[PDB]
């Protein structure tokens, strides 16, 4: 199909210049860990009222 | 390697799709269990209150009674039909997604592959302009 | 628990594995190319004929 | 009565997931000190081996 | 590339280990199931390795 090859040749392209500025090791690693425990607070809240 | 990144992001959003629907199915089958259930139950409620018209006396109470019951009868056949029929197309998509489950894996071996021989290629093409 | 695609957790792992895998090999592999070659081989050789000649001498040094 | 019992069942579940959460979490915290050293070293190496 | 796939078939078997561990220990338990399921992840694992 002429609009899947248009697609994929952009998507490519967007894609790659995306990655690299993102792929830093040490600015992946401190956003992963304050997200799981702020979800876990929210978590706990929604347990509280179910409890209560 | 930038087309068989592109494909494995597609890939993992698929699955999710076919896991709600699943989970659709899933429900559906678990509501149709809960309406024969209560059908069930109905029945022998309609049952009891069949026995207690008798004891009243009121004939045309219990006559009514025993037409609705058949009219559940009736609509608890037709759910059982329709539960079968969904369960065959509910098994068929929980195989679906194990073997999507194999599959996905053996598409990253094979990026490993194509990788290598990418590489390959061009020590080759190295080795023509010297 | 199921692992969604934006869920913090699976990406995080996800993102540092790519990243650590590919330091780790590529650190690995530049340090086996330079033992590959023959020279350096060779200066292994050298160091283990330069200390006992070494351990010889300071023998001598030291016997009286 | 039956209700009450269906809803503590389904609480006594998130509970339960909780405790695994909980589990998960620490675990990640050991690994990024690990994953860290590792990709020091592996830095310093690669500026000796051009060289 | 070398390395990683033999990291990958490394960890197959070690993965293998394991899984033999638990057939046994689900013997033990008397489970059924979960052993012959140990067992088809074995194959699939094994099948990987091949592969590899």
């Amino acid at each position: 199909m002429g609009l899947f090859d248009r697609i994929k040749r952009v998507v490519s392209s967007n894609l790659n210049d995306l990655v690299n500025k993102a792929e830093d090791p040490e600015k992946m690693l401190e956003q992963a860990i304050l997200e799981m425990q702020e979800d876990l607070v929210q978590l706990r809240q929604g347990v509280a009222q179910a409890i209560a | 390697e930038k087309m068989l990144e592109q494909a494995i992001l597609e890939m993992q959003e698929d699955l999710v799709q076919l896991r709600q629907g699943v989970a659709q199915a899933i429900a559906a089958q678990k509501r149709s269990e809960k309406q024969y259930n209560d059908a069930q139950n109905e029945i022998n409620k309609w049952q009891r209150n069949a026995q207690l018209a008798l004891q009243k006396g009121d004939e045309n109470l219990a006559r009514q009674a025993l037409e609705r019951k058949k009219t559940y009868t009736d609509t608890s056949a037709a759910l059982k039909a329709s539960l079968d029929t969904q369960s065959t197309q509910v098994e068929t998509l929980k195989r679906n997604l194990i073997q999507l489950e194999s599959k996905i894996s053996e598409a990253k071996t094979k990026k490993e592959m194509l990788k290598a021989r990418i590489t390959t290629a061009k020590a080759q093409e190295q080795l023509q302009g010297m | 628990v199921r692992g969604m695609n934006t869920s913090s957790a699976m990406s995080a792992f996800e993102r540092m594995e790519e990243k650590v895998l590919m330091q780790e090999s590529r650190a690995q592999a530049l340090g086996e190319l330079a033992g590959a070659d023959l020279e350096t081989q060779f200066a292994q050789l050298e160091g283990g004929s330069d200390v006992d000649d070494e351990l010889a001498a300071l023998k001598a040094q030291m016997l009286p």
